[PDB]
RNA sequence: AGUUACGGCCAUAUCUACUGAAAAACACCGGAUCCCGUCCGAUCUCCGAAGUUAAGCCAAUAAGAGCCAUGCGAGUAUUAAGGUGGGCGACUACUUGAGAAAGCGUGGUGCUGUAGUUU
RNA sequence: AGAACACUCGUGUAGAGCAUAAGGACUAAAGAGUGCCUGAGUGUGAGCACUACUGCUUGCAUGAGGGGAAACCCGGGCCUAG
């Protein structure tokens, strides 16, 4: 039978990666955090304050309160077949900033030149939606250049 | 028996540049540097003194992602300016270069008419003066000196501070510190202005002429004397703090580019492979 | 010739083993004669039965001389061994060593209650630089022009003492 | 264009042999009176310039070891979905999709930020 | 003075240690020494582990508090049990 404490069936996970031993690089200790960023969280074992329950490791949150070395952190999860919200402290040395938002804030970027354009001279945004990829293209070919393919190979 | 298999250089960890070269301590710079998340808009200046064989060196220095900014810099070498001759490595020459480092920084932050100069009377720390813009606040990095009572890293400290930055110290590092007794500051006084020295070369006149000769030629060169030291100091002091050096100009030593050599082709490594088979048969 | 790149002692090693009680205040007393030095009193590594030591029980004091008066020793010692070594005696190193069976024969009086002692003598040789793989700061490790080989330990004993190395 | 002080990413930067280097630096180097610390001025701390490019630091060289990239291995190994497919089983063919690794070949061998100094 | 006594020089990515299972962690240290101290303080909040008891993480205020030149750290034991 399997027991239940903190750091039950952690061998794999809390283990440093081949060549990457030692204490944090001084970028970790340089980033400014702000309330509402989104974060990444990946535990680094060497350091034993502020470790979160390793349910957390992996997934990101969003930022609700900044502290001199810690923040605190928004989740969901499913108990008992309802969602609950769930608010972790963690360790400056145990976060990463996230791409997640990347591509919105771009696209947000051009939307904000539209939206005031849209007021002077139309009505409405065009909005520059994303689509999906369409059918495939036309084609106009020389058809010089052929080659032939047979099943010239036996495969004893 | 480990250099002689390959798996010892397949599984090696390298330390970081600055560690294999034996020159940054990075337990105390994290210590130093550390960012506090809520005092937004604190930027934190490191005082950085080194000393070398030939100079001391003074640089105000900034820690930023990406790298280190040098906010102002001071070096005993350029005291030859004001006319120092002699002794560049000195306990002196370590405070007259702290001393010359704050008023640079001042000067640039407009505090210099608020913060005035102080010669070495006191050992408190630097006070924010009421109604006015507060002061210019620093702390130490020694590197990987040791810290010990009298030790010249110490004596660039009081410069700056004497000089009008805000620097939290102890006392207890200075000469004329007692367990369980005031401070004696004519102790302190005395070695600034290079009574150390002046009853060194005094002792060896009586006891061996020659020694002295082989000992002190450079101060014989220039006829300084034992009795002349006070006003050589007091004179170098005031200038620091009355007078500003000439600005540095640019210039294009591009052309010193001659001096670099340059890497074999492979062209050239492939024939000279050739040529060595058959030079050997 | 080229200044630098001449040979030089950097150390004179001194030892006297003798396990048990108030032997070692006696013979650190000896020490402390033969050079202006208080000695380090050195314990044992291991537990052995046999040669009547407990781990952790002091067996031996040493003592390290360096500069002018490591010349006057050496010089006072190898006149006992009469100018006489074995190819043995040399390190692939640049170091050398013998023994003594008698303290008396450095010349100090005999106390009858202090007793006789022998001595260990090991010696160390150098060229300038060394300073470089010791420094706290930049420490790196030495050329191969800057070490001393066991050819040249023995022309410099037989230049500066004129005593004879048997094969 | 190098160096030097403080750095960033932490081997394209490591480890082993050899060889070069104008200027200014960087060093080795000469002492212990004091402050400071040793069994020991070796280390640490202080006060110095008579020497020296021998060393370190910097740079080149090597059908070098190791590291980094790419091509091939290879549509190979394994695998999702499916059928009144096959086989006594052990396991395996086909249809619509996803898709490696080791080895071995070929090329590389630190790049950059702020300030100071040197034709 | 021996297989195995003390002292040295060169190599040495851990082949050692870290009181007590097993795993993880650690190299100018968290290991081995040396100095000083009793923070193994005092009030009162918020949370994590399926969370009552329990264990740990973290906020603000105070001490004629500690160690350190200082930045920093400390309301038990390197982390996961007693
Ligand atoms: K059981
Ligand atoms: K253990
Ligand atoms: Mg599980
Ligand atoms: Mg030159
Ligand atoms: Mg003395
Ligand atoms: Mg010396
Ligand atoms: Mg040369
Ligand atoms: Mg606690
Ligand atoms: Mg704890």
């Amino acid at each position: 039978v399997s027991s239940h404490g903190y750091r039950r069936q952690t061998r794999n996970l809390f283990s440093q990666a081949f060549r990457k031993h030692g204490m944090p690089n001084t970028s970790t200790y340089l980033t400014q955090y702000a309330v509402g960023e989104y974060v990444d969280i990946k535990v680094n074992p060497a350091i034993h304050k502020g470790m979160p329950h390793k349910y957390y490791h992996g997934r990101t949150g969003i930022i609700k309160e900044v502290n001199r070395g810690s923040v605190i952190v928004l989740f969901n999860r499913i108990l008992a077949n309802k969602t609950v919200e769930r608010k972790v402290i963690v360790g400056i040395e145990h976060i990463r900033k996230s791409k997640c938002q990347d591509e919105y804030l771009k696209r947000l970027e051009i939307n904000k030149k539209i939206i005031e354009e849209a007021e002077k001279k139309g009505e409405v945004p065009v909005l520059f939606k994303r689509q999906p990829k369409g059918p495939k293209p036309a084609v106009e070919m020389l058809m010089n250049n052929i080659i032939e393919l047979s099943y010239d190979k036996v495969e004893s | 028996d480990n250099k002689s298999k390959k798996s010892y250089f397949q599984r090696f960890q390298t330390k970081k540049r600055r560690r294999r070269l034996c020159k940054t301590n990075y337990r105390r710079r994290t210590k130093l540097i550390k960012l506090d998340q809520k005092n937004v808009g604190e930027d934190k200046s490191r005082l950085v003194v080194r000393i070398t064989n030939s100079k001391v060196i003074c640089q105000v220095v900034k820690s930023h992602l990406g790298g280190d900014m040098v906010v102002a810099q001071a070096t005993s070498a350029e005291l030859k300016e004001f006319g120092l001759k002699v002794g560049f490595t000195n306990y002196s020459a370590a405070y007259a270069t702290g001393l010359l480092c704050a008023r640079k920084i001042l000067r640039m932050e407009k505090l210099d008419n608020i913060y005035k100069p102080k010669f070495c009377t006191d050992v408190d720390v630097v006070e924010d003066i009421e109604g006015e813009k507060n002061a210019y606040r620093c702390y130490l990095d020694i590197g990987l000196s040791r810290n010990s009572k009298g030790a010249k890293v110490f004596a660039a400290m009081k410069g700056a501070s004497d000089g009008g930055i805000k620097i939290p110290y102890s006392p207890k590092i200075f000469p004329g510190y007692n367990k369980d007794e005031e401070f004696d500051q004519q102790k302190l006084r005395d070695r600034i202005f290079g009574k150390e020295v002046a009853n060194y070369m005094q002792l060896l006149k009586k006891e061996d002429e020659t020694k002295f000769k082989k000992q002190f030629s450079e101060y014989i060169k220039q006829n300084i004397n034992a009795e002349d030291l006070e006003k050589m100091y007091e004179n170098l002091f005031n200038s620091i703090v009355t007078k500003e050096i000439s600005k540095k100009e640019k210039k294009d030593y591009s052309a010193l580019k001659k001096y670099k050599v340059m890497k074999l082709t492979k062209e050239e490594r492939d024939a000279r492979v050739q040529q060595k088979l058959v030079e050997n048969n | 010739e080229n200044p630098m790149n001449k040979i030089k002692i950097q150390k004179l090693c001194l030892n006297i083993c003798t396990g048990g009680g108030e032997i070692l205040n006696k013979a650190s007393k000896v020490l402390e004669q033969l050079t202006g030095q208080k000695p380090r009193l050195s314990k044992s590594r291991l537990t052995i039965r046999s040669f009547g030591i407990r781990r952790n029980e002091k067996i031996a004091c040493h003592v390290t001389v360096r500069g002018e008066k490591a010349m006057e020793i050496l010089e006072k010692g190898i006149k006992i061994k009469e100018y006489e070594l074995i190819d043995s005696n040399f390190s692939t190193q640049g170091s050398f060593g013998f023994g003594i069976k008698e303290h008396i024969d450095m010349g100090i009086k005999y106390e009858p209650d202090v007793g006789i002692f022998g001595m260990n003598f090991y010696v160390v040789l150098e060229k300038p630089g060394i300073r470089v793989s010791k420094r706290k700061r930049v420490k790196s490790r030495v050329g191969n022009k800057q070490r001393v080989t066991k050819d040249e330990a023995k022309n410099w004993f037989v230049k500066k003492y004129e005593g004879i190395v048997l094969g």
